[PDB]
């Protein structure tokens, strides 16, 4: 019942935001924890009540608030490259089970002209696996974007389908060594061989990306890199 | 720490604390998601049971170990450690370095192949599909830039009760091929590689 | 309950100074404080900071927590304010009095609610702002409030001192003498 | 003229540790101004009303299996911990009394300076116990972890008779004994 | 210098 806040969230070096949590257990205890890959979940700050919290591991750069039982707020000031993580929120009612929220990725550009939309493109069966194992298989590819906050998903006639899907855990740079590089992702689709060859299926691949909101100033020629949903598509051919 | 099985065995993982402490946890973390709480021991315990975990405990040494027996694919996760400090706050848990578990698939009847799919009007690029091998194969990374391959994942038709690895490399490229796409990479010599 | 040795947690929270305490006491006598304002954990005997430590967050939002309660329970009991009960005074030495050797003259103040006291002591019947000393408002079984104070003086068969007690429950000040 | 109370409203709590025999026993109160409404006892294993004011508070905390569930590891999380972390500097603390005999027809036996509280003064009459309807002070607490106490004896002088004060205190090896 | 155990106080319904 742990509910964050913004979900996914873009800032520029120097600017402020507020990430907000939720929950509706009537938990007395919540904290708010930041994992980066190299060192695990670390602790930030902690409330064991309104009007008072307390100082984590990593503590520095961040403040907290807790004016209402339900909300626990964490805040940025001054937004930094090294503030650039994974938020996770939790809720408890002692040293016991801590319920985790969903998670915030937050990722500090230091120019928000890096934000691009991904471009999604979907492959068709190849014709041989058709042959061969009497199944086929769709490739979805999202490709040149950043940050790497984006929720891939497939849609069959459209309605979402989750069996037969395998998409890759997490963005992977199309540049390593350059930072502030764009991401790629790639997820398949596996159906059998005579669902595919009904030409009356549709297959859609759905990326939900999150950049720019309504506040931020866009100042260049390119449409506005906002949280939008990218889209590919093919119909089953039975030749 | 990384840790891989077949699924339907047995998963053992460690780990370590430093302070004194009245309780240890684990911490299970699928999809990059939120962290579930999976079962909880007591300083006075030495072994408790939850579902398919049974965890272990030795204050001596300082250390606990967490068993999965029967392992499923949806026990595919990083697993963390949390425990408390005496003296300090009760409910100030510290979370150790997790360590990563992978419950491969029993493929059935393997059939390594690598596809070319239908190129996109929309894009540039040609698209690899190396699939149906079994977990025993390790796809490794490209050593090429211009050419991306991502690691392996699995699929599962529930339908027909029928779980598949694969692996996807595409490139913008002229003298890319599926041929050399999965070079540098030990993958089958059974591998079908069927003409586009 | 039986009992060969009794360890508590005392704490309150009130509207009028002092607004917050929190004190551990063993066997009815306070071991360690949390000053509010400093917030730095206070030990009774210096031996007792030696081999012991203690948070001073376990004290702060402890306070805190207790916040939240009292204005919870000011709204649902309407707003009742409790009856003030006056004091019971009462003064000794530390020492078996000897003229000119060096001595402590202690007031205990018991049984008054709530715990707000302002105490001096008076000397030939003018001030003393020296030589005093102070115990936290130490609690009781019945959730009434006794305190301790303190003054190191020289006994003389020529010299008289009081207690001057101020609390709501009196309609004025009380004077507690005593004389070698 | 001025003498009305100000407004003031007041919340305390207890966190109670009763060790004896190895056994720790947990008692958390929450007290309204002087008023306990609601109550844990370890005993007991859950909230109670004590009030009808705390009726509300012990029914929600009851059913919160994971509040009750960190109320039960108290005695051993909190109270032994605690307890044995303790027991050099506090359950062995021994501090020997000073016995002083001076007339004020009474006499009377100060001892001063002694922890913990048990301890046994007895009254002598030409080596003779003879308790002779003796009075006895209840135990002082000074405050700073030391006690007093004052025996009165009634007394009518023989020249050449002796009175001791024998005081046994588990500070000492042999009573301590001082003649007039 | 160990360190002392302390317990929160739970908040009241409200
Ligand atoms: C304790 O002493 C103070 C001052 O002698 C009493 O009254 C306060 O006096 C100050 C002036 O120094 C005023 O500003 C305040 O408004 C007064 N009232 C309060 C509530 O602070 C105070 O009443 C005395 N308390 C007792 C219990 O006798
Ligand atoms: C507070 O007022 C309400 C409304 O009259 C009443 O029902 C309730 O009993 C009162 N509570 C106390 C503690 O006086
Ligand atoms: C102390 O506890 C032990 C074990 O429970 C018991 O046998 C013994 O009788 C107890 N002693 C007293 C005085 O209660």
């Amino acid at each position: 019942g742990v509910t964050q806040t913004p979900k996914f969230r873009v800032l520029k070096t120097g600017q402020s935001m507020t990430l907000l949590c939720a929950q509706d257990m009537n938990h007395e205890y919540m904290y708010w924890y930041r994992q980066d890959p190299g060192m695990g979940l670390r602790l930030i700050h902690y409330s064991v009540g309104e009007g008072t919290t307390a100082k984590g591991e990593v503590p520095d750069g961040y403040n907290v608030s807790r004016l209402k039982k339900q909300n626990f707020l964490l805040g940025l000031e001054s937004a930094a490259p090294s503030q650039t993580s994974v938020y996770f929120c939790a809720s408890s009612q002692g040293g016991g089970e801590q319920y985790f929220g969903p998670g915030t990725r937050l990722t500090v550009t230091e120019d928000l002209n890096k934000v691009f939309p991904p471009e999604v493109a979907v492959f068709e069966p190849s014709e041989a696996e058709i042959s061969h194992t009497q199944k086929a298989t769709l490739v979805c590819l999202a490709t040149g974007f950043f940050p790497d906050h984006v929720e891939l998903s497939w849609w069959v006639n459209g309605k979402e389908v989750h069996s037969g899907v395998c998409t890759d855990p997490q963005p992977l740079k199309e540049q390593p060594a350059l930072n502030d590089s764009r991401y790629c992702l790639s997820s398949r689709l596996r159906v059998s061989a005579t669902f595919w060859q009904n030409p009356r299926n549709h297959f859609r691949c759905q990326v939900q990306f999150y950049g720019l909101s309504e506040n931020d100033e866009w100042t260049q020629d390119r449409a506005k890199p906002v949280t939008q949903i990218v889209s590919a598509e093919a119909w089953g051919r039975a030749d | 720490q990384a840790l891989s099985i077949q699924e339907g065995e047995n998963a053992t993982m460690n780990c370590s604390y430093k302070t004194s402490i009245n309780n240890l946890q684990w911490y299970r973390q699928n999809s990059g998601r939120g962290l579930v709480h999976l079962i909880l021991i007591r300083s006075n315990e030495r072994e408790k049971h939850s579902g398919r975990l049974r965890v272990t405990l030795d204050t001596s040494k300082k250390s606990s170990s967490l068993l999965i027996t029967a392992s499923r694919a949806a026990d595919t996760a990083s697993y963390f450690c949390a425990t408390d400090k005496k003296g300090g706050a009760t409910n100030k848990l510290i979370f150790g370095t997790g360590t990563l578990l992978a419950v491969q698939p029993n493929i059935q009847n393997p059939d390594p192949a690598v596809y070319q799919l239908r190129d996109s009007k929309s894009s540039d690029k040609s698209v690899c599909l190396f699939t149906d091998f079994d977990s025993q194969t390790n796809v490794s990374q490209s050593k090429d830039s211009d050419v991306y391959i991502t690691d392996k994942c699995v699929l599962d038709m529930r339908s027909m009760d029928f779980k598949s690895n694969s692996a996807v490399a595409w490139s913008n490229k002229s003298d890319f091929a599926c041929a050399n796409a999965f070079n540098n990479s030990i993958i089958p010599e059974d591998t079908f590689f069927p003409s586009p | 309950i039986k009992a060969d040795h009794v360890s508590t947690y005392a704490a309150f929270v009130q509207t009028h100074r002092p607004t917050g305490e929190f004190m551990f006491e063993f066997d009815e006598d306070e071991m360690f404080y949390v000053d509010l304002d400093k917030k730095e954990t206070v030990w009774h005997l210096e031996e007792f900071g030696q081999a012991f430590s203690f948070e001073a967050q376990g004290g702060l939002a402890n306070i805190a927590i207790l916040n939240n309660n009292l204005n919870t329970l000011i709204q649902r009991s309407n707003h009742t304010q409790a009856t003030n009960d006056p004091p019971e005074v009462t003064v000794f030495p530390k020492e078996p009095v000897e003229l000119g050797q060096p001595n402590t003259l202690i007031c205990h103040i018991d049984k008054f609610f709530p715990p707000v006291l302002n105490v001096t002591w008076l000397c030939n019947g003018e001030l003393v702002t020296e030589g005093v000393a102070e115990s936290l408002f130490l609690p009781r079984t019945d959730y009434s409030f006794h305190k301790f104070h303190y003054l190191t003086f020289v006994p003389s068969a020529e010299d008289f001192y009081d207690c001057r007690v101020e609390h709501w429950g009196l309609d004025q000040p009380l004077l507690k003498h005593w004389e070698a | 003229a001025s003498r009305a109370t100000p407004e003031n409203y007041l919340f305390q709590g207890r966190q109670e540790c009763y060790a004896f025999n190895g056994t720790q026993r947990f008692l958390e109160r929450y007290i309204y101004n002087r008023e306990e409404f609601a109550r844990f006892d370890s005993d007991v294993g859950e909230f109670r009303a004590v009030t009808e004011l705390g009726r509300p508070a012990a029914e929600y905390w009851n059913s919160q299996k994971d509040i009750l569930e960190e109320k039960r590891a108290v005695p051993d999380r909190m109270c032994r911990h605690n307890y044995e972390l303790g027991g050099p500097m506090t359950l062995q603390r021994r501090v020997q009394p000073r016995v002083n005999v001076s007339p004020s027809n009474l006499l009377v036996c100060h001892v001063t300076d002694f922890y913990p509280g048990s301890i046994q003064v007895r009254w002598f009459l030409n080596g003779q116990e003879e308790t002779a309807g003796v009075v006895s002070t209840n135990l002082i607490r000074n405050g700073d972890w030391t006690f007093q106490i004052l025996v009165m004896l009634e007394m009518t002088p023989q020249q050449g008779d002796v009175y001791t004060c024998q005081v046994e205190h588990t500070s000492l090896d042999s009573p301590v004994t001082v003649e007039w | 210098a160990t360190g002392l155990a302390w317990e929160w106080w739970r908040t009241v319904y409200e």
